[PDB]
């Protein structure tokens, strides 16, 4: 029942930018953290940036840290990356990603994507 | 920033042989390390999180175990839906990063 | 009063702390005197409507995995996020708390398994409003059914009577059934005296041990059962409505008779390491008396080997009546006076 | 003055004197230079390192007015982590652990702040500290210190302080995970002496960290009207991270306590298996050597040489000896 | 039980009272007469000075620290009506706490420890109570005491005492004992701790010997604690004419107290129980390494010894023992076995 | 049995003619007396394995 589609991706000139979506269906997002990780062809996953629609809060990779704004909206059920300031380097197929966190000590916790989308390329 | 590294590169195995896969961790994350495997252009797949527990759904066979800082993937018995690319995730603090990948393929 | 801040999470998320995340299921049972309802539903909505329904229903919620479902029930039901917070975390002592509107309380259940020495816990937390019962468990497999098939079977008064009962007799069902977990920890221990009385080998330590740890994870449940059916029975909060207080004297008493019991117990099972050190203890001084009885009458065997054993130019041998069988005489006789102590001494 | 700290190496002055359009910094090791600062009207930073130097931090105190009992139990190293209130000024003292790799101590620094009016001050024992976060965003131009009072910096201080206690706990977390499995599998000499040192450190943490929960609680409750009321949320989630940190501390005590009982009780069956070594062994191979001694003499006359097939028959009879030896045993179970 | 009556002592002639003691140096009485208008303090050795305070109609406390003067005790006993058994209990150290209800009065006797460090002993001083209509009267062995916030209380009309009457004094010097008592359940539980690591670190005779010492502290602790609250009880449910009805709560406080301490007693006596088994498994470790030394030592030389009395057994009727040889087999074989057992014991890691 | 005697001493309903709530406070201290002695039993009982240890350690000693 629970589905994940991401869309928004394709062909971009170099310097540009490309708004990219991610909606959500059999569950909602406010409940939820949304991530974004990207491959490029060949390469391995590397993540990208990560929002949680509950507080707000944002996290960036430093690799591409301020190239980046992700946001999430609770009419639609949607999350999306916005790309600013892109080069060669952030060429990739990316992915939407919902992630639970665990307990495994009272200091520390974990994140574990066990959702992921169909993925889009850019 | 904890970069993992994560060996062999690539290793190939036939099918029925127990094999593994080790994951270094540069500092110290305390159990938050996830494996997934991702088939030839297929979104990955949760199998072990917390780095000792399975997901729902996974088969039993599969089984991952903590040693300090060494991360160990290990698979009793591969199968042919077992020859992908398998994936070492820290998730220690809000910055989460991957490890290179281990490249599984028939003998 | 919110919920408490964790320095991994984000501000407000509320986080399951289990192991479970196999299996999700609800069960409704709104039963009255002209007739019930039952049915399962994968999904939260079917519950909701429930929210001011006169008529008592029984909402068992399986898998707390999914804190979607169990914070949108909260927010459909007025719970407090500091409550939720609490129903998901499962590492936590057995308490209730009084609000305006409802009753929170939290007990755990036990299961054993044969073979294995293992105590689990299970958190199943119970929720009291209007003329309803909101249960959180971890996973399928419940002590409940007792009631359940009592309740439909229509026998017994609790289907008549208010919601009130439906939570007595929640909480009585629970209770009773950490006896069939003692009754086996009980044959188990007995049977593990058997044979720790025959055979004292190296597991016993570990297993005594396990045994120890149990029952310091029961008496740390069973301490907070009293001061929660103390708060239930002597501060008869509104909810209460004075209709049950010898049904929360009488589980007081339980409680107080199984408190006593683990503290009897726990020096019950300190008794058994003792008897095992002393076993142990036994066995080292045989060995001791073996060892010291063999080189005792073997040394001096070795004097008379090594010197007249030695070779010298000049030595005063003195054969007299072939007197290397007057050697081995003397040998024999120095052995069986030394025997002779020991069995005087008794160390043998 | 009293003194108890260990080091004397070093000292070092550093102040901060920061507002929300401009800041500076200043090196230097005067003590009058911090003198005119006091009087600035924007919230200050004071940074005092060498607690051994007692002249300086003397007349620093007496020129802020600071009773001279709170600069006696500053001046006191070895002392549990408490919070106090006056009119003038709140008084806090705390721990700073660091930990090493490749040998298994644990090396705590005192560090004592006191917060009145716009001015924060505090003495540190050594160059060096967790607050290394507070600085670099301070003179970036991050956050939201700067438009806040000195009561927010406190804040600042202390969460950093409890943010290297979360990354304490990680390396006792990584020892206790591969201590578990070492005392479970692979017993040593020096496994023992590990998890000593091991339960040490953690009740330590835990007769620290219990203090400064206290701490942390006194300040949330109390809410003294020198700290400003918009700020008592932020000493509420520092309070919930410590309780954070009593319970990591509290599991990992218990766990190594297991670890202990165990082995501690095993020691009996391992003497009884010594034990059982060595008087098999011995009984096996005295009789067997004073048969060979004594049937290896040299008196004149043997009877041994004239049977035949001596030797062969002497070493047969020894060998079924050693055989009838070994079956006494496994009566008991002994081998 | 029947009436009371002093009862007859050997060796000592009849109706003596003898302080049972150790006491001898300090001898002082304090007055502190105080109330809503103004407090009246005295410290003097003169006990005629202290008798007029009876008849007073605002409170009054009299503490008289050394009771090894008899006759004070004695004086003061005759002139407040107190009966000469509750005088012969003030002056039997060697007693429990208790307390005894009469119709003019309330006898009541407590305990005060002072545990020391770099010396672990715990030390006992009785204190008697007597409330006497306005009066307290107070019995003392030796100087120091722990009624120090009490007076500062009356000194400076802090807080509710100076309002109320006699008994809420009463209620006062009790609640400073109990208070007390949890400072010496801490410095016994830093005591604990210390002794719990000394058990492993280092094991020897006197940390056996300091752990005995701490559990007969903890039994004689107990010894104390239980009729304590047995008369805090009393004194709460009793409650006769000379305590008010206002003061009740106030007992109720100090009762809760005394079972928290009694609690944590309990505990207390576990660990110090398990602290014997602690040390003794120590100690057998270390004989423990002791022993595989031996047991090394003796398993690669015994064989060794027995093959060459095997081979240097001058055995001439067979030809076997004269075999044209450089020394190669025997020494081989011998080498071979020893280093065997070595790699033997470094398996099942023996070292 | 504390309590249960503490009830009659104290409670006194009107089933209890009076006069005989003295008698109950003796029974009272009699209890007082018993759950002293029982737990001075218990703290010998405690030891005792700790004796028994101690002298079969001094027997292999010898
Ligand atoms: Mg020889
Ligand atoms: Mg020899
Ligand atoms: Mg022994």
């Amino acid at each position: 029942e629970v589905q994940l589609v991401e869309s928004g991706g394709g062909l971009v000139q170099p310097g540009g930018s490309l708004r990219l979506s991610c909606a959500a269906s059999g569950f909602n997002v406010s409940y939820y953290s949304i991530h974004w990780v990207r491959q490029a062809p060949g390469k391995g996953l590397e993540w990208v940036a990560s929002i949680s629609s509950s507080s707000g809060s944002t996290s960036y990779a430093d690799s591409v840290k301020g190239r980046f704004t992700i946001s999430a909206d609770t009419s639609k059920n949607t999350a999306y990356l916005q790309m600013n300031s892109l080069r060669a380097e952030d060429t990739a197929v990316y992915y939407c990603a919902r992630s639970y966190w665990y307990y495994i000590w009272s200091y520390s916790y974990g994140n574990a994507m066990d959702y992921w989308g169909q993925g889009t390329l850019v | 920033d904890i970069q993992m590294t994560q060996s062999p590169s690539s290793l190939s195995a036939s099918v029925g042989d127990r094999v593994t896969i080790t994951c270094r961790a540069s500092q110290s994350v305390s159990s938050a390390v996830a494996w997934y495997q991702q088939k030839p252009g297929k979104a990955p797949k949760l199998l072990i999180y917390s780095a000792s527990s399975l997901y729902s759904g996974v088969p039993s066979r599969f089984s991952g175990s903590r040693s300090g800082t060494d991360f160990t993937l290990t698979i009793s018995s591969l199968q042919p839906e077992d020859f992908a690319t398998y994936y070492c995730q820290q998730s220690s603090s809000s910055l989460i990063t991957f490890g290179q990948g281990t490249k599984v393929e028939i003998k | 009063k919110r919920l408490s801040a964790k320095k991994g999470l984000p501000p407000g998320t509320l986080v399951y702390t289990g192991k479970y995340r196999e299996d999700f299921e609800i069960e409704v049972m709104n039963y009255s005197i002209e007739e019930f309802r039952e049915f399962k539903t994968t999904d939260v909505e079917s519950v909701l409507p429930f929210r001011d329904s006169s008529t008592p229903t029984w909402i068992n919620i399986t898998g707390i995995h999914r804190t979607d479902v169990v914070q949108r029930v909260g927010e459909f039901f007025g719970i407090h996020p500091l409550v939720l917070e609490d129903i998901l975390n499962v590492h936590q002592r057995p308490k209730v708390e009084f609000f305006e509107n409802y009753v929170f309380i939290v007990l755990k259940m036990f299961t054993y398994d044969k073979n294995l020495h293992e105590l689990e816990s299970e958190q199943v937390s119970l929720i009291l409003t209007k003329n309803c019962v909101l249960m959180f468990q971890e996973k399928i497999g419940d002590v409940f059914d007792p009631v359940r098939e009592r309740i439909r079977y229509n026998r017994g008064i609790i289907r008549k009577k208010r919601a009130d009962y439906l939570l007595y007799s929640l909480i009585d069902a629970l209770v009773d059934d950490y006896f069939v977990l003692l009754e086996k920890i009980d044959d188990e221990i007995d049977v593990l005296e058997e044979e720790v009385l025959e055979r004292p080998e190296k597991e016993t330590v570990q297993r005594t041990h396990q045994l120890k740890r149990n029952l310091v994870e029961l008496r740390k449940t069973i301490w907070p059962l009293r001061e929660v059916l103390s708060s239930l029975y002597r501060d008869v909060p509104p909810l209460i409505e004075k209709e049950t207080v010898p049904y929360f004297r009488d589980v007081y008493d339980h409680t107080i008779q199984i408190a006593d019991t683990v503290e009897t117990f726990r020096d019950i099972v300190s008794g058994l390491l003792d008897v095992y050190l002393s076993s142990v203890s036994n066995k080292t001084n045989e060995v001791m008396k073996v060892l010291t009885i063999i080189a005792t009458i073997f040394m001096p065997l070795t004097f008379i080997a090594g010197i007249y054993g030695m070779n010298f130019e000049y030595m005063p041998e003195l054969r007299w009546k072939w007197g290397y069988p007057v050697v081995l005489a003397v040998m024999g006789v120095i052995a069986v006076i030394m025997v002779v102590y020991f069995k005087k001494k008794k160390w043998l």
